[PDB]
DNA sequence: GTCGTCTGGCGAGCGCGCCGTTACACCAT
RNA sequence: GCGGCGCGC
DNA sequence: ATGGTGTATCGTCGCCAGACGAC
């Protein structure tokens, strides 16, 4: 039952016990990011992107369907795909603008994404809560989540388990970045780690 | 089923509008085929049969009857009797009579049965009983001459045949009380009323009558437009009616054409500018065509002249140089004499009446059109509609509304209309009302009248009052007939100067609203360029601010000038207030804009019509009542309130003789307008020859500090809380704001000596003013969300620091209430916890909490989840309020009918007793002596028996009702208060 | 210029003078429609969808794929897919809602409709402005467009061509439509008009 | 499927009245 | 029916 | 004189009615 409040769709447990490989993507304001694991917990893949002209003052599906096509191109087939699930409100009268941006955004990757689901309904696209991130990890302070770049640190610069051929990468991504929130977008991986912790 | 609903509702109005002939077609053509010979029921055929035996028609009404014989059904008593009526009419042979009595006496109907059980009018029970005659001369019907008499214990001397009677009498004679009686007939014929405006005329120039001109060639296009669309109409519904199939014709036909073009152009001209939704305007359409055909269907049946006799037989009562045999009361006046009483309506089902709604707007919408260029040139003599279909957002939903075009719109903007419009039930009556007499009849002639304001629930409450014997009602009803007798005037030279004011810039400190073009205007406009980041960002905050500033201005202008105008429209004439009651017990006028509930200038407006001379004490009185409205000493008792009167009293002379001109003494108090009227009225009364022989107009008001906790305090005998609510007498008022305000206060000091900021932020910012409200509402049901609202809202217009979420005062205000009851009123304490456990248990087992007031009337709380699943939250939230409310409610009642006795006129204001200046003793006697009367009674053991006997009475669900009748007969002990010595207290009520 | 304003995603105008068929769509916050179109004003298909579990509070995306999807699986194909825009902006906070709810659509119905978009890069899914439509049929009163019933009604009872056998029943779904108004039936043949007269065969 | 314990969303004392439902900002023959 | 206000207890 | 267009404040709380586990 604790899935349930977890996880937004009511996916199945056997299925989520028979995984090989998850996507996990963040997105914000600015940038995009996502990484790829395999069921021992092995970085395949972690890559960042901040291309985006989606958000210039201007909404509309084209630009948006573009740079998602784009995106989503450049990413490997996984068994299940997941994604943020921040909960903010509509009772709130402000952050209308980034709350429209985080639906858009989860509209057509939840479409693009979900392939063969007109020929059997499955989905393979989830949802997460943030706050179990931060819970489950206990970075977070009360009503709020802290950054994690101290924990980025302590696993690099065994749960994490990064390979032997691209740890140069990992590591110069790492020391070459110290400002645009990286770990905003290494949230991701976090995230990652918490689903292959808490669904197995 | 509704088809079944809708063709009976069919030859229901078509024997309300003599369309008989097309009823009995429809009838044969419903009965011919075998599938459409079901879904029919023994009412349509009745009333088809009733209709054919109200006009002759004998063999129409035969043949019906084999009708009903070839169905299968079995006729009943209705069927019966419309075939006894018909003989009557045209008298027929001995034989069919009895062929008839004898089959009705068979098959187990009873020979009276159609005259008690069956409910049929005058004329025809006479025509039934003519027909009986014929056969049995001997047959009668018992009197039943004596009306039942309440005999309560709290109500055993108001209808005492013995004593002293001294019931007042109007200043009015018969004939021009019988003169207004007329005028009010011909106003509520008509269903509105034009008043003349309040807003400075503008002097019509050139445009702005051809503007007119050209509204009134276009109004007569419209009306003749609209004549020969509902003639088409009419005549396409006849048609299809005539190929066997149900339409809206009878509806359409229930008023003549001239009434329906004209309420037609009435809600064109009244549609807003934006637009309103297609449904509402349907369903006002209907509401409005079903009451104009009530009002008007009594022209034609004669009951307007029946009414008019017995309305002149009974102001004989009332009138100041007519006698009674023997004095009575209003309603048992009226009960007696033979006079008519209104019958309950029966509503029409909702399909049919949407129905009809959309055919009238759809009839408005095709039917009406403009030339399409407002200018001379008529070139192409292009017409276009004037309402068009605008699919827009309302709420959060997608609303098809009714557009007008622009063009109308600065037409009607250009030519500037002085006239506003009423209905007729929202004015106050221009001749004394009926008394009540049932739920459903009293207040407005010719008009349904409800006597439960509560739109919730509706057929429950309803059900409840006419259930119950009649006589328990009748202390109620008898006080809102007194309530309703009151002959009002205007006070007009305070309508001077109001009318001063409102006409020019006005005064919002008084009261008065200012025009819009003195609204806020914006400090400067914007810039291509932002000099600084945090420009061209707050303009639109200080800019949407000022435009919600101009809509509430806007909003109260617009209210002000309403209540103006109905308050100028009778300066010159005296009118009453119908009174009406919601479920808890309390009472509301029936004229929503001007009345006594209101605000100072609605208040200051009024005055008695009917005068008494002040008398040895008049003038203290009158003094007292003065200082109480200026507001400065409200802890001193009253010889040092009388003498402060008479030191200010050279303040008082110069604010009555130069209001606006020398010195405002009068503004500066809480009422000033109130506090004019008094100064001038004393003013009145010093200068006379004789300030004893003074008649004065002027009502006094006598008021309980907390009539709630006045209430708490007396349920459970406490000793010490009685002191704080002037229970037990004493020489100096007791005020339980300043209590609370001095201990929320020292606790606030004592919060500062630690370290917190909104304590130190709170020195000496708080009064009896901030707290005043959320104490007096406590009592009544208020949470913390609601007291924070009202804290916020009255520290929001005084110099405090920003810091306006104050959390802290309302949980102070709630916490040391509290320690107050823990150490003196533990009895409202334990009686608030008993009863809101009681009613969480009673609505957990499904059930709504229904109890009885002591004087015998019926309260059930309406409140339900979306048969349906009570409100747990809502019922168990608000059952302490509702009680406090029933037993204050009975002892406004009481008083109101003890005081009528004696010759006193009494007005009530919740909680607020008003009557003449040379009557204020009295009252206070009976208002003490009644309060004493009512809380000698078991209140809290008789409520637990009856909640022991109503709920916690089936054995299925036994676990439950164990628990529920343990915590039923856990009543609080009472305490050592004696009750008698409210008798002896001088501030209870002042 | 008058394209740039009528049509948004800016389709080079060779692509617009050799369609053959178009399906028209407007949806709202209770129900959805469509027509189809096969450039001789022939009315092919004319359909309604009504009931929904969508703007009943919760905004779930799952339900909101399957509605699409199921709405979606009975459209036929066609060259071009023409969607409504209305003219709600984020500047209206108290619409808010249904401004989520027609972007969640508007985004949905562009990446499930355009199925081949990452092959070729060419657009298939179009947006058309409400104004400009009414401004075309003169039904634009105010600021404020006005319905378009009594025109179709005038169209059903030249311009547009129905199916012999197809005519009556389209009639009956109109007498339909008389108790409660679904304006977005009449607005998608009204639009796809709008889109076979300003921007194909002119 | 059914019904017993648990947790997460709901709503705020009534009565009456008014208004509104859809920023205004920069510009030039 | 929703929101913004105002008044009375 | 007008139409041409344009788009990134909440701050409580308690409690009870639907939701999921045991049968």
């Amino acid at each position: 039952r604790f899935l349930r409040k977890l996880l937004k769709p009511d996916i199945e447990r056997e299925r989520l016990k028979a995984v090989n490989s998850i996507i996990s993507i963040v997105f914000g304001t600015r940038r995009i990011a996502w990484a790829h694991l395999d069921r021992k917990l092995t970085v395949l893949d972690w890559q960042q992107s901040d291309r985006w002209s989606l958000m210039r003052g201007i909404y509309s599906s084209s630009v948006y369907l573009e740079e998602i096509s784009s995106i989503i191109s450049k990413m490997p087939k996984a068994d299940f795909y997941v994604l943020e699930k921040t909960g903010l409100s509509i009772q709130n009268s402000s952050l209308f603008p980034i709350l429209l941006h985080f639906h858009i955004m989860e509209a057509m990757l939840y479409a693009l994404l979900n392939k063969t689901f007109a020929q059997d309904g499955q989905h393979q696209v989830l949802s997460m809560n943030r706050n179990a991130v931060g819970k489950h990890f206990e970075l977070m302070i009360g009503d709020s989540r802290t950054s994690g770049k101290e924990l980025v640190k302590q696993f690099l610069f065994p749960r994490v388990f990064f390979p032997s051929d691209k740890i140069v990468h990992y590591r110069q991504m790492f020391l070459s970045t110290e400002l645009q929130r990286v770990e905003e977008l290494y949230d991701s991986l976090l995230q990652a780690i918490a689903f292959y912790e808490l669904a197995v | 089923s509704g088809q079944q609903q809708r063709l009976l509702a069919f030859f229901k109005c078509c024997l309300l509008t003599d369309q008989l002939p097309l009823a009995h077609h429809l009838l044969v053509v419903h009965h011919g085929q075998r599938q459409k010979r079901k879904l029919l029921t023994l009412d349509m055929y009745n009333a088809v049969m009733l209709g054919w035996a109200r006009q002759g028609a004998f063999k129409e009404l035969v043949y019906v009857l084999f009708m009903v014989k070839d169905a299968g059904l079995t006729p009943d008593l209705l069927s019966y009797a419309a075939a006894l009526q018909c003989m009557g009419r045209q008298d027929q042979d001995a034989g069919t009579i009895e062929r008839c009595l004898e089959q009705m006496s068979q098959e187990g109907l009873k020979l009276q049965a159609l005259f008690t059980a069956v409910l049929l009018s005058e004329e025809d029970r006479a025509t039934v009983l003519k027909a009986v005659h014929k056969v049995k001369p001997t047959f009668s019907l018992p009197p039943q001459l004596p009306p039942p008499v309440n005999t309560s214990k709290l109500l055993r001397d108001v209808y005492a045949k013995d004593g002293r009677v001294s019931y007042p009498k109007l200043h009015l004679p018969l004939k021009t009380l019988q003169c207004l009686f007329e005028k009010q007939l011909h106003m509520e014929l008509a269903s509105r009323v034009c008043v003349v405006s309040v807003e400075k005329p503008t002097l019509p120039s050139k445009e702005v009558k051809h503007a007119r001109k050209t509204l009134k060639t276009l109004r007569d296009q419209w009306e003749k437009a609209l004549c020969r669309a509902l003639r088409e109409t009419k005549n396409r519904l006849e048609r299809e009616v005539y190929e066997g199939r149900f339409s809206l014709y009878p509806f359409l036909c229930l008023l003549d054409e001239r009434e329906v073009v004209r309420m037609l152009l009435q809600v064109l001209q009244a549609l807003p500018a934006q637009g309103e939704s297609f449904t509402t305007l349907a369903r006002e359409l209907s509401a409005r065509t079903f009451s104009r055909h009530v009002v008007q269907r009594q022209r034609v049946s004669g009951q307007v002249q029946a009414l008019q006799n017995h309305y002149r037989k009974y102001l004989c009562l009332l009138a100041s140089d007519a006698e009674v045999p023997e004095p009575c009361l209003p309603r048992q006046y009226w009960e007696a004499l033979g006079a008519p009483e209104a019958l309950r309506e029966q509503p029409w089902p909702l399909p049919v009446q949407m129905e009809l709604g959309k055919l009238l707007a759809e009839m408005l919408v095709q039917a009406t059109q403009m030339p399409c260029s407002l200018d001379k040139p008529h070139r192409s003599s292009r017409l276009v509609p004037v309402l068009y279909h605008v699919y827009s957002f309302r709420n959060v939903q997608q609303i098809g509304i009714l557009k007008p075009h622009p063009a109308y719109v600065q037409l009607l903007e250009k030519a500037a209309e002085p006239t506003l419009t009423f209905e007729a039930v929202d004015v106050p009556m221009l001749c004394p009302p009926l008394p009540w007499t049932s739920p459903h009849s009293g207040a407005f002639l010719l008009s349904p009248t409800k006597l439960m304001r509560t739109v919730e629930g509706a057929t429950q409450h309803q059900e409840l009052l006419e259930t119950c014997p009649p006589t328990a009602l009748h202390g109620a009803l008898d006080a809102l007939t007194q309530l309703g007798n009151c002959a009002w005037r205007v006070n007009g030279r305070v309508l001077d100067l109001v009318l001063q004011l409102f006409q020019a810039k006005g005064c919002p400190q008084l009261g008065v609203p200012a025009p819009p073009s003195e609204a806020p205007q914006p400090p400067e406009a914007h810039l291509p360029h932002s000099a600084a980041p945090a420009r061209k960002a707050e303009l639109r905050r200080e800019l949407a601010h000022c435009q919600k500033v101009a809509r509430e201005m806007h909003s109260l202008r617009a209210e002000a000038l309403y209540r103006l105008s109905l308050a100028q429209h009778l300066r010159d004439r005296v009118f009453w207030l119908p009174h009406n009651m919601d479920f808890r017990g309390r009472t509301y006028p029936c004229p929503p804009h001007f009345n006594h509930l209101g605000s100072d200038v609605a208040r200051a407006l009024l005055e008695f019509a009917q005068g008494r001379p002040l008398g040895p004490h008049g003038l203290d009185w009158l003094k007292i009542h003065l200082v109480n409205l200026t507001g400065l000493k409200k802890r001193e008792p009253l010889r040092k309130r009388l003498a402060f009167a008479e030191e200010v009293m050279d303040d008082i002379l110069d604010s009555a003789d130069q209001p606006l001109t020398g010195r405002k003494w009068w503004m500066g108090a809480e009422e000033p307008w109130q506090t004019l009227a008094c100064c001038m009225e004393v003013a009145n009364a010093v200068r006379a020859s004789d300030p004893a022989a003074y008649v004065s107009h002027l009502p006094v008001h006598q008021d309980g500090s907390c009539n709630g906790l006045q209430h708490y305090a007396a349920l459970g005998r406490d000793s010490v809380g009685a002191a704080s609510v002037n229970l037990e007498p004493s020489d100096v008022p007791q005020d339980v704001y300043s209590g609370v305000a001095a201990q929320v206060e020292v606790f606030r000091r004592q919060d500062a000596q630690r370290g917190m900021r909104v304590a130190q932020v709170l020195e000496g910012f708080i009064t009896r003013k901030v707290v005043k409200q959320t104490v007096m509402t406590v009592v009544y049901g208020v949470t913390r969300y609601g007291g924070r609202l009202q804290i916020e809202k009255r520290l929001r217009e005084l110099s405090d620091f920003p810091q306006e979420f104050v959390w802290e005062a309302s949980h102070y205000l709630v916490r040391q209430v509290f320690k107050s009851l823990q150490e003196m009123f533990s009895g409202t304490r334990a009686i608030q916890h008993w009863l809101t456990e009681s009613a969480r248990l009673i609505s957990h087992m499904g059930s709504v909490v229904e109890w009885v007031t002591p004087l015998g009337v019926p309260v059930i709380q309406p409140y339900r989840l979306d048969s349906r699943k009570p409100n747990t939250r809502k019922q168990k939230n608000g059952f302490p309020p509702n009680f406090i409310h029933s037993l204050d409610s009975s002892h406004m009642m009481l008083t109101a009918l003890h005081c009528y006795r004696k010759g006193l006129t009494f007005v009530s204001v919740h909680d607020c007793y008003w009557t003449h200046a040379a009557d204020v003793s009295v009252m206070n006697q009976v208002c003490r002596e009644q309060f004493v009367r009512l809380h000698s009674e078991p209140i809290l053991q008789d409520l637990s028996r009856f909640l022991v006997k109503r709920f916690c009475s089936e054995p299925q669900k036994i676990l439950e009702a164990s628990q529920l009748k343990e915590t039923l007969q856990a009543v609080p002990k009472p305490g050592a208060f004696d009750l008698e010595q409210v008798k002896r207290s001088t501030y209870f009520f002042s």
